């Protein structure tokens, strides 16, 4: 059986280098071709680099051209994409494909691995309360603003309140920060006499925030 | 220079329906083209080679033609597991370069559905550090399109806003939108009045929250 | 336009440079003998030329009569001759007309020996229509068609001359002209056939030399066979790779020709070959061809 | 008293330049990684290297790994190294470009560079113990075997008509007597059993005996040994065994080794490997008759 | 079936050139050997040169080396044996025979061509009496012949009585003289009894100069 | 290289085993012919490689090798087979090609000596310039004898030719043709005219004279 693994993904500072593997089993590396393709945040597909070893032929994408160099190592039967010169731009998740030399489709692909080029330093969130306005249904939610890298996690009462709740999708902020916006919608009536705690979680800095959502004091 | 222009960006459908997705290429590729398979998070899966063969365990409902520059996928019979983005891609004789389609994302195909829509003013903790976000919600709509405004003091506003939408929802197949405004305190202490002004096919003519600042 | 055979080149009345190439083996010269013979039989009004560029020279085998530097015709045909440079011969002609063994022992002499023949050949056109190439092995037949852009560049930046130096650019744009020149590939259907036919192709297009033709001999097309372990095991092989073939080259004439039960030599068995070329070869109709020999 | 077998040439210490060679297609680079493997088997203590003299390289196929200009070892064995020469990359290696791609794309260059690595290697012994040369096709294999020759005439001549040339004088002479010795330097014939292989193979042992060549040895490959109901089988084979019977009545004083045509690919070291076993011991139709189907796919 | 045809054969001047031609049939030339071996008059197989189209190769004897030349052409699928400063030593049968690529032995032959050296003319020979002794009968019966004398070129042949008498005839193979001529002697011993009772005439026909001659053979007039 | 073959001539009845050798000067492995000749047809190959018999030649011709030396074996001679046989080389190292000095075969038959006869020159001959003197050898056997031509009781050498004729047919014995050529000055200068003929079938040689012009 046929599979590729990538490895090698991690953060990087804006002009510096970083080399990814793709090791392959259940066939031999010699005579296929293998290919990286990246995927920036919420883009389309875009292939970066080729290289068959049969053919000792190489290629590149213009975007990557001059700054990235792909390799192979037939006795280990493993390829590599050596990184340089990175940018915010390259900022995607990378996947390793093969590669026939009479089918340039690619049918095996690796489970991908993220590569994030930012000079942005690990940083814990805010977390700001949008509270339901005072005059059938209500919405409320927490915002949870300006942190790095990547996950964080929201609750809702500690979990009890999961119905009705929408955790948008981070978004990368021209900061190089990310934010989001955890709602949720509840009857008025219970507006007044019932509490309701977000429980946001960014492990990356270890900090816990449970912030009470009540409406504007007049 | 070599493109492959897909469309459209993105359909709704509904299961057992017939899914149709075309791919136009910039130059003669013959018929050196591929079509693939992505659902969010995970790696793409190859559908169909050399424009119309169907690879090794993909479903037969899966076919692929060609015409001239003109390439079609389609699903026979659409399934619940069919829902996803699909990629056209070339990779022609002539030319060592591969590339990528925009995508086509498969939606399901929903009763339109009229968005209930939320403002919310920044709260006095944000102000304190020195930063102002307001939040506009557009929640449980279908389709997906929609316009919305942030209008301060009755002008309108550029690239000071950025909005996520979730996923369809699991349970009636509908979205969800935050649009958040976001800006200094400064700026914000300046105008009193902001309003999210959200137009929908769902609403009899655009809907508007609005609040001034501090009006508790 | 991409019908699987030859018959568009056969009948071609604009081509002036023809070459059949390959790795060793796959049968270079029994397809450049029945290229030039086919045009021959279909243009009785043109004079065709059939050069070896390989050292080791097969068509004075192939035909069994004894051609040389001097090109004689074709005992047999009316318009198709025969041209088998020798070296060796060659250099002391050219030192009798006006150190010639050693250079003509020297490396590469046979490329520079064959240009040469294709250079002082435009020379007469500014005589024969058409010339037919059979070429050396892929390796040493890629030098050879690198000469008119490797001359090019190392003759302007040295600095008659200029009449040479002419000359070179005159064959330089010919070769690279798709309507005069084409290389046509031989191979069969086998693993290592494969990534060298490929590797060459690859390498001919960025010479900007036109390749729309590749034949793949030798098959043994066994399941439409009289009916063996081992044919059946091997045409298993050759039918695997071959749909392989056709998969990848959708864009080139792919004739594709039987494994004979006799031998290829002579006018008339080449001849009888050579029309498989020209209209496809069909296992389940002219099966019985290829015991006729 | 000649055994049809290389086993002499495959346990011999003395030998140090071993080139096979041939018509295209005969089994040229199969042959030469099955001596060289059967080599290196036989005779773990040396180390062996097998170079590729021929442009358009098949090692790297054959293995199914990427070799280059600089010497690596075959996986899966100890004292096995494989070698394929670039003209690209070497010429641009020794430069530090697009003059030096210039001089690397003139006819010859392969050939020289080859000459270049025999020459580095004598250096060398005044590394590897024996040399197996996968050549190309018999016209360019000629004249690189003449390279020693035509370099040692060529070169005085040089120093006249113009130190460090009269130390690669001498080291061109050494070359040229060493290809001239039997018990160092060897060729081997490849072909098979057709008629335009005939007249081609008698064409070059004769011209390599008036270099001064050792040739005794003769390898005829892709035999179908049929002898049983298959039209063509038969008569191809009845083809074979008649000029094969012509091979073994010319060539009475040279090891004439027959080998099979196998059902399966042989690629790999491990087909490689079970197929040179017939270069070693005979061929035997009707005992390993079944081993031309154990390759591994 | 395979055959091969010698000709060209003739007279030439010592010194002078000579072309022979040997044209094959039932075979291909091309992927044979063609060789050239000659026979003097009373000696043995001689090789002289033969030739491989197939390889380009050629090789001599050195008796003929540099005066010989062995070629072929195959498009009429004949070889050929260009002789020049030919010497008397020259003179021979021609024959030219078939090798194997494989096996240098040579197994069809032609029927060989004859090539004669000498500066002699054509000339008609002068016939002479062996008159047979009177009385002598030097053991057994009594011998009588005829001397063919002075004559080229060959060949001579003699008859005796219009062909009646052929029992005791000894007719000797005829002798190049040191004059560039031929002599043959024919004997015949017959009783001495029928000495003058029978008349006995020689008959010498020397076709290539169209001279015959009847010689009646009697004894000595004492 | 040199092939030297043996015996130059030898002498066998009809059902007699014949054994000719040839040693090659170098080895040349097995490449080695043998020919059969009669006396003005062309040479047929009788054995190739040595030891190989060609094909349609009868089984009692046979070769074999050993090193260097190289044997032709008839089992059961013929009478068809009496002939002049030779060896050939035909090694691969050299071009070359050469013969064997040739072996001829003859019909032995009992010892018979040959009756002598001299015959001066005719008058008619005299006439033109020359004169020649004819000394007979008929039906003979063995074929060596030795004549020997004596004017005036002198010793002649160098102008004197002899010929041979074949075996006869009927009875095998040779017949031998010995001409003494004088110019007419030489000739009638001297008067006895002698042929001496020494031969094994006669107890001492035989000799056959005449004086010049006594009828
Ligand atoms: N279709 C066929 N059927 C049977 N035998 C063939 C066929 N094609 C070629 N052959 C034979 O196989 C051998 C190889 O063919 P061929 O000589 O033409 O290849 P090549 O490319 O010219 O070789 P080289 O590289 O030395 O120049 C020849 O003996 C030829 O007669
Ligand atoms: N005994 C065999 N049995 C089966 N297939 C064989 C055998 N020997 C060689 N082949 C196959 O035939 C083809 C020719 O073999 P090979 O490559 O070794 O010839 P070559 O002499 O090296 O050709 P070239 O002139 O290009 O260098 C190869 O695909 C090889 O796998
Ligand atoms: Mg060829
Ligand atoms: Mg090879
Ligand atoms: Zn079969």
């Amino acid at each position: 059986e046929v599979q590729l693994v990538e490895s090698g993904g991690g953060l990087v500072q804006p002009g510096g280098s970083l080399r990814l593997s793709c090791a392959a089993s259940g066939f031999n590396l010699y005579y296929y071709s293998i290919h990286w393709v990246r995927q920036a945040p919420g883009k389309g597909l875009e292939w970066v680099a080729s290289i068959s070893p049969y053919s000792s032929s190489t290629s590149y994408a213009d975007s990557v051209k001059g700054r990235f160099t792909i390799s192979a190592d037939t006795s280990k039967n493993t390829a590599y994409l050596q990184m340089n010169s990175l940018r915010a731009e390259d900022t995607a998740v990378y996947y390793c494909a093969r590669g026939r030399w009479y089918r340039r489709a690619l049918d095996y692909w690796g489970q991908g691995t993220l590569v994030t080029v930012s000079s942005a330093s690990t940083k814990g969130p805010s977390v700001f309360p949008l509270a339901p306005s005072s005059k059938g249904t209500a919405a409320l939610g927490c915002l949870v603003k300006d942190y790095f890298p990547e996950p964080v996690t929201v609750s809702w009462n500690s979990g009890a309140l999961t119905s009705g709740v929408h955790t948008f999708p981070a978004v990368l902020q021209s900061s190089g920060l990310y934010s989001l916006s955890s709602v949720v919608t509840v009857p008025s009536s219970s507006l007044g006499t019932q509490t309701y705690i977000c429980n946001v979680n960014h492990k990356p800095s270890n900090t816990k925030v449970d912030k009470k959502v009540e409406p504007k004091s007049c | 220079d070599i493109q492959m222009t897909q469309s459209p960006s993105s359909l709704s459908a509904s299961v057992g329906d017939r899914v149709t997705i075309t791919c136009r290429a910039s130059q003669s590729v013959s018929s050196a083209v591929a079509w693939y398979q992505q659902k969010p998070g995970k790696a793409p899966k190859l559908l169909i080679y050399s424009a119309s063969s169907l690879y090794s365990g993909v479903p037969s409902r899966f076919s692929g033609s060609r015409s001239g520059t003109d390439f079609t996928l389609t699903i026979s019979s659409l399934q619940p597991e069919d829902f996803a983005t699909y990629y056209c891609q070339q990779y022609p004789y002539y030319s060592s370069l591969i590339t990528f389609g925009q995508g086509t994302k498969v939606e399901i195909k929903r009763t339109v559905a009229a968005p209930s829509v939320f403002i919310f003013p920044p709260s006095d903790s944000q102000l304190k550090s020195g930063t102002a976000s307001v939040v506009c919600l557009l929640n449980n709509f279908y389709p997906r399109e929609a316009k919305v405004q942030w209008k301060v003091d009755n002008a309108l506003q550029s690239g000071n806003s950025q909005e996520s939408v979730t996923e369809q929802d699991s349970k009636d197949s509908t979205y969800s939108l935050s649009s958040t405004l976001t800006l200094s305190k400064a700026d914000y202490e300046k105008h009193k009045v902001y309003a999210c002004e959200v137009t929908h096919q769902g609403l009899s003519s655009p809907v508007t929250k609005s609040f001034n600042r501090g009006e508790c | 336009t991409v019908e699987p055979n030859l018959h568009s080149l056969i009948t071609s009345t604009t081509h002036k440079w023809i070459f059949v190439g390959g790795k060793g083996g796959v049968g270079k010269t029994t397809s450049s003998c029945s290229i030039a013979i086919q045009m021959a039989l279909s243009q009785p009004n043109k004079q065709f030329l059939l050069i070896s560029t390989n050292p080791a020279h097969n068509l004075s085998d192939a035909f069994g009569e004894k051609f040389g530097k001097d090109a004689r015709k074709v005992t047999g045909m009316n318009n198709l001759s025969c041209m088998e440079i020798d070296p060796s011969a060659a250099l002391k002609d050219m030192n009798d007309m006006a150190l010639a063994d050693l250079t003509g022992s020297i490396p590469g002499i046979d490329e520079a020996l064959s240009f040469m023949e294709v250079m002082k050949h435009i020379k007469r056109q500014e005589t024969f229509d058409t010339v037919i190439f059979d070429t050396a092995p892929t390796g040493h037949t890629l030098r050879f068609l690198q000469l008119p852009n490797t001359l090019s560049k190392l003759l302007e930046k040295f600095g008659k001359l200029n009449e040479l130096k002419a000359n070179v650019e005159t064959i330089r744009q010919q070769f690279t002209d798709p309507d005069l020149t084409t290389f046509v590939c031989v191979c069969i259907s086998e693993f290592l056939s494969l990534y060298e036919t490929e590797r060459l192709i690859q390498e001919l297009i960025s010479y900007d030399m036109d390749v729309n033709s590749i034949i793949v001999n030798q098959l043994l097309f066994a399941e439409n066979d009289q009916e063996c372990k081992r044919c059946q095991a091997r045409w298993k092989m050759q039918k695997k790779y071959l749909d392989q073939i056709d998969e990848l080259y959708e864009d080139f004439h792919v004739v594709k020709m039987p494994l004979c039960a006799g031998e290829i030599r002579g006018l008339n068995n080449l001849t009888k070959f050579s029309q498989f070329l020209n209209k496809e070869y069909n296992p389940i109709t002219d099966g019985k061809v290829i015991y006729e020999l």
